[PDB]
């Protein structure tokens, strides 16, 4: 398949989900 | 980062799904 993020929120937004807000959560936030 | 280097028409969502942590 082939997407067209837009390269600046999308694509780090897509990291997150895809899998990088369970091994990036952290203790305390602000 | 994959970002800056996948940053284009499609960025390796496996490479982000695989970047994981």
């Amino acid at each position: 398949f082939v997407n067209q993020h837009l390269c600046g929120s999308h694509l780090v937004e897509a990291l997150y989900l895809v899998c990088g807000e369970r091994g990036f959560f952290y203790p305390t936030k602000t | 980062g994959i970002v800056e280097q996948c940053c284009t028409s499609i960025c390796s969502l496996y490479q982000l799904e695989n970047y994981c942590n």
